[PDB]
């Protein structure tokens, strides 16, 4: 209906990004009076970013998401990096960083006033991935009857936070850190730390790039879907917004920045029966983001081995209990490549960088589909003052955070320049040898004999 | 597309490919219990950390002593109620208490016609008291009364008989502490006889009320058995007399002086104020005030202040002020005796926006006291180096572990590392970088090696280290 499709936008937009984002959003904001409105400018500048996807998606009624809009605008080149970027770093980096908080937040119940054992940290998330790809690699039933308890995981530890805050403020006191009194700025920020914030201020917000497209194919509300994302995601900003209020009516900022696991110390600092609650059903929360976002990745190997590309020893199904094998391995793999790093804030920033190098090109993709071809029957009509606000906000946001530390966001345009030589050899190349082809024949069928797999019909 | 069909692999599914399956599957079962005991056996192997040592509420920051009402705001603005346009100014210092002067009614000398039981009407009254007790409550700042019934006369204990001087203190400990102030100062003890038994029955019953209150005790001796037979018994007691208030000027004699006073009470908690109650402006010359602001900063205990003594406001450079309670200097018209005497490094907006002030000194200093964990229970252990330099290492047991080194000579010194007295955890790496200096010369956050450290006369440095793993 229509609440209905309210809520599973509300539903799954709310992740494990608030976790992890106010321990990083305070720190390079200076002060917290400028950490709130890094966390209202971020929701309205996604519901510009969402009132823009609705437009796209409605004049090109495709299937896939991202990666069949770029094709369909831009050439061969461009389409093609959009499912080679989120194929290996996107993906592999949003599973990685949701699956490195997990292992903090079962450590700093035991270790609270030092910070952990590094190399034992790894060992911990090689282990939340491993059982999550077994699981998922098992009957297709089994990958969503679990799924809905880390969705009850999820939701008690929000709404213990929701309501210990609500206590705090009736028992203790008012807006503790208020321009009237307290909250001086003490370290003001500037051009470089103050873009940082929007862009570990925007890992809490993902979910919507591909999370609109699957809801009107089941109960087909009628393009009542633009007026169905202004309820939603202010819905999910007053939640984000009063969970960092919550944090700051119950520790100091001194703490917020000391602390790894946010969430735990707060979880302490309350209540007498502890650490059977907070660090428990956060550990449940996190585990349905590292599942979440495998069985994700399978609907884009099948529409990405369908156009040109990604050879078909990927997209293939288990004869029985019909789940991509050997499609699952190539993130399960990738995954356990990018465990390398010793921190875990300078992953997000890595994901944030690039994640905002395509929320920009696709969007100014309508605008030359505004501009040349004009004149498509559109059923949703949108105003030309979003999608220049959101072509100003996207270019201060890369070049400022290119003159701050430009080496994680230094490789993420060396990445998406790798596969301009990986774009000449894939469909561009003359089959006169015969060497090359046989055996990009042989490791495919031999692939079928190590799993039992098979192509679709 | 080239691929095999799938009626046509499962007869191509071999007996060779089930045994190579299995086996293969079960690696993965191994491989992940081979992960898991791997991580609880480094769980237990991997090194605990420390419980705190469970502090109070003077364990941080730095108590302020106001001695005279009148003199701190000026003429007309005197007043009790006058304080709270204050507040708002102690707050920026970061300060983590008020030891606010006597306020009682004594007429002078009078041993029966005085009483600790109400305010005198010269500052203020009792709702006023209370109102002052509103705002200390609201931005976190506890205030101390100073006990001294005779703070007119010489003899501040009344030369009579000692009856009444003990009677009407408990009722002062019981009535002024029900309404919520937070301890209570007495000091000038060497003019009190059998007063280790006199202050037992005042710390009893300060501690008897609750735990989080204290009474400081002030001397003015210099013996360092005379204060322990003041703390023979009374090891919670913050005494502060005028122990480093000697002449020295030496720097191998105050490494001697406080390290004899730790190492012979131990490891508690002390008061590493430099007087009883005087400024620092009487006790030092014109530039050694900005090096002992590091110092009162860094060793183990709470430091105790006087108002002005973060600007430097002297008595000697000006005459025609009084010693027991000269004026603060908020701006040129607070000194209105002469115009144009007073400048603009003598007042509050002036120091304020010099960033190399002394003032500003004090606000950076305080700042790395009332938020760090080094330097606010951490462990002391000094170097024995070789001239007049005092260095000294502080480290809790995995934060960022502080360096502190300081000279005391009047030439320009070396660095002479000298390790070996600390255990194998602390250690002195190579590379250390700055994070304050007393006389700016160098730039903030610049590294430079250990070894080839030299030392301007009347300077001190603060160094950082992470925990080297
Ligand atoms: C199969 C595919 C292949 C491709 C791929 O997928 C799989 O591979 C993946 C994997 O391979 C990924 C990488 C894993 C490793 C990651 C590392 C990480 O940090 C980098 O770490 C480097 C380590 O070599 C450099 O760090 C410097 O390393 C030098 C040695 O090479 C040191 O010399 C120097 O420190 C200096 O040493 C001498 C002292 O006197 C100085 O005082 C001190 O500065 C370090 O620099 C320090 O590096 C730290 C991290 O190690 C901090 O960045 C720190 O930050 C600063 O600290 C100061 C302290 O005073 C502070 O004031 C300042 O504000 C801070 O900024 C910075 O000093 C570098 O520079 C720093 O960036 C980086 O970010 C992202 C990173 C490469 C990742 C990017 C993405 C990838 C490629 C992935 C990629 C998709
Ligand atoms: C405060 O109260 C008294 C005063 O010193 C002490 O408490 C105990 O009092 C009894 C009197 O019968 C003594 O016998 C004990 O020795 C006292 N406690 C000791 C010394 O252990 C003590 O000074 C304070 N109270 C406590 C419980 O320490
Ligand atoms: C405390 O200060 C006084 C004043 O300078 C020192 O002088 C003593 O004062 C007391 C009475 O206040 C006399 O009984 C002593 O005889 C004085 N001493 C001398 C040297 O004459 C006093 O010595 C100081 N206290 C200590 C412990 O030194
Ligand atoms: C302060 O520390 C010193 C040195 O650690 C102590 O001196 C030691 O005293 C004991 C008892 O006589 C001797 O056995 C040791 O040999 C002395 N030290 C060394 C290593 O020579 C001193 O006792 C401590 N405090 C005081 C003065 O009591
Ligand atoms: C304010 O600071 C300045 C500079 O430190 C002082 O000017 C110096 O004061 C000393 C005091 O003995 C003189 O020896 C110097 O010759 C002065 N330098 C100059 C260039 O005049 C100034 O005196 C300080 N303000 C007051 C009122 O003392």
């Amino acid at each position: 209906g229509l609440v209905s499709a309210c809520g599973i936008i509300v539903g799954n937009i709310i992740g494990s990004g608030i976790f992890v984002s106010p321990k990083g959003v305070l720190e390079n904001a200076g002060s917290v009076g400028l950490a709130l409105i890094v966390w209202i400018v971020t929701g309205f500048i996604t519901v510009v970013g969402a009132l823009c996807y609705a437009e796209l998606g409605v004049t090109i009624p495709k299937s896939g998401g991202d990666y069949s809009y770029v094709k369909d605008i831009f050439g061969g080149l461009a389409g093609f990096l959009r499912l080679w970027i989120a194929v290996l770093v996107i993906y592999p980096t949003n599973q990685a960083v949701i699956a490195l908080t997990f292992s903090n937040y079962v450590l700093q119940p035991l270790f609270p006033t030092c910070f952990p054992p590094e190399s034992g940290l790894r060992l911990l998330a090689a282990i939340c991935l491993l059982l999550l790809t077994w699981v998922n690699c098992s009957s297709v039933r089994w990958a969503t009857r679990v799924q809905d308890i880390f969705t009850a995981g999820k939701l008690l530890a929000l709404a213990l936070i929701i309501i210990m805050g609500i206590v705090q403020i009736c028992k203790g006191e008012y807006f503790w850190l208020e321009p009237k009194n307290a909250f001086e700025n003490f370290q003001e920020p500037d051009i470089g730390l103050v873009a940082l914030a929007f862009l570990q201020g925007s890992f809490a917000y993902g979910g919507w790039n591909f999370l609109n497209y699957v809801t009107e194919e089941l109960v087909d509300p009628y393009k009542n879907l633009p007026r169905a994302i202004f309820i939603s995601i202010p819905l999910v900003t007053f939640v984000y917004v009063f969970a960092n209020v919550a944090y700051v009516t119950a520790m100091s900022p001194q703490e917020l920045l000391a602390s790894n696991a946010v969430a735990v110390t707060f979880g302490e600092k309350l209540l007498g029966v502890m650490a059977w609650i907070m660090p428990i059903s956060v550990a449940l929360s996190t585990f349905g983001g590292v599942n979440g976002s495998l069985f994700t990745s399978s609907r884009l190997f099948f529409a990405g081995a369908r156009e040109g590309h990604l050879p078909s020893v990927l997209a293939m199904i288990h004869v029985k209990r019909c789940t991509p094998i050997p499609a699952l391995l190539f993130t399960c793999i990738s995954t356990l490549l990018m465990l390398v790093t010793s921190d875990m804030y300078t992953l997000i920033n890595y994901v944030g960088f690039i994640n905002y190098l395509f929320y920009g090109v696709t969007v100014a993709g309508q605008i030359v589909l505004r501009w040349k071809k004009p004149d498509i029957p559109r059923p949703i009509k949108i105003n030309l003052l979003f999608p220049i606000i959101y072509l100003l906000f996207w270019a201060f946001l890369l070049v400022f955070s290119l003159w701050s530390e430009p080496v994680v966001c230094g490789i993420g345009l060396a990445i998406m320049l790798t596969g301009v030589p990986v774009y000449f050899l894939g469909v561009y190349w003359q089959h006169k040898p015969k060497c090359f082809s046989d055996f990009i024949e042989l490791l495919t069928l031999v692939s079928q004999k190590m799993c039992v797999v098979v192509y679709p019909e | 597309t080239g691929l095999s069909k799938e009626e046509l692999l499962k007869v191509a599914g071999s007996p060779g490919w089930v045994r190579t399956r299995w086996a293969l599957l079960l690696l993965f079962w191994l491989g992940w219990l081979g992960m898991l005991a791997g991580a609880v056996v480094i769980i237990v192997r991997a090194p605990r950390c420390r419980e705190l040592p469970a502090q109070k509420w003077w364990h941080t920051g730095a108590l302020y002593r106001i001695g005279d009402l009148q003199a701190f705001q000026g003429h007309g603005a005197g007043n009790l109620a006058g304080l709270k346009g204050r507040l708002d100014y102690l707050s920026s210092l970061k300060v983590k208490g008020l030891v606010l002067g006597p306020i009682h009614k004594n007429q002078k000398d009078d041993v029966a016609q005085t009483d600790l039981l109400q305010i005198d009407p010269n500052f203020g009254s009792k709702e006023d008291f209370d109102s002052l007790l509103q705002s200390a409550k609201k931005k976190s700042i506890r205030v101390i009364l100073d006990l001294t019934p005779n703070y007119r006369g010489e003899n501040s204990w009344f030369s009579t008989q000692v009856d009444t001087v003990a009677t009407k203190v408990k009722d002062a400990l019981e009535f002024w502490l029900q309404a919520g102030v937070d301890g209570f100062q007495v000091r000038d003890i060497e003019n009190l006889k059998d007063a280790s038994s006199f202050l037992a029955e005042w710390q009893n019953i300060t501690k008897g009320f609750s735990e989080d209150r204290l009474l400081i005790a002030g001397t003015n001796s210099s013996d360092l058995q005379q204060i322990l037979s003041l703390l023979e018994s009374n090891k919670d007691l913050l005494l502060t007399s005028s122990y480093l208030s000697d002449s020295g000027s030496t720097g191998e004699h105050t490494k001697s002086l406080v390290t004899q006073y730790l190492n012979a009470t131990g490891n508690r908690w002390c008061s590493w104020s430099l007087s009883q109650a005087r400024l620092l402006t009487s006790f030092l010359p014109a530039q050694l005030l900005r090096l002992y602001q590091l110092m009162l900063f860094t060793l183990p205990g709470t430091p105790v202040f006087s108002y002005g003594d973060e600007i430097g406001l002297d008595a000697a450079a000006l005459p025609g002020q009084p010693m027991e309670a000269p004026v603060m200097l908020w701006d040129e018209s607070s000194f209105p005796d002469i115009p144009g005497a007073v400048s603009a490094n003598m007042t509050v907006k002036g120091q304020s926006e010099d960033p190399g002030s002394l003032l500003s000194l004090f606000r950076r200093l305080s700042d790395q006291r009332s938020k760090e964990r080094s330097l606010l229970h951490g462990d002391f252990h000094a170097f024995s180096a070789g001239p007049g330099l005092f260095s000294y290492i502080r480290h809790w047991d995995q934060n960022e572990r502080f360096l502190v080194v300081l000279n005391f000579g009047d030439v320009g010194l070396s660095a002479g590392l000298q390790a070996s007295d600390l255990p194998a955890s602390a250690s002195l790496p190579a590379k250390a970088d700055l994070l304050l200096s007393t006389q700016p010369g160098r730039e903030e956050g610049s590294p430079l090696e250990l070894e080839r450290l030299k030392l301007e006369p009347h300077e001190g440095l603060l160094l950082r280290f992470p925990y080297a793993a």
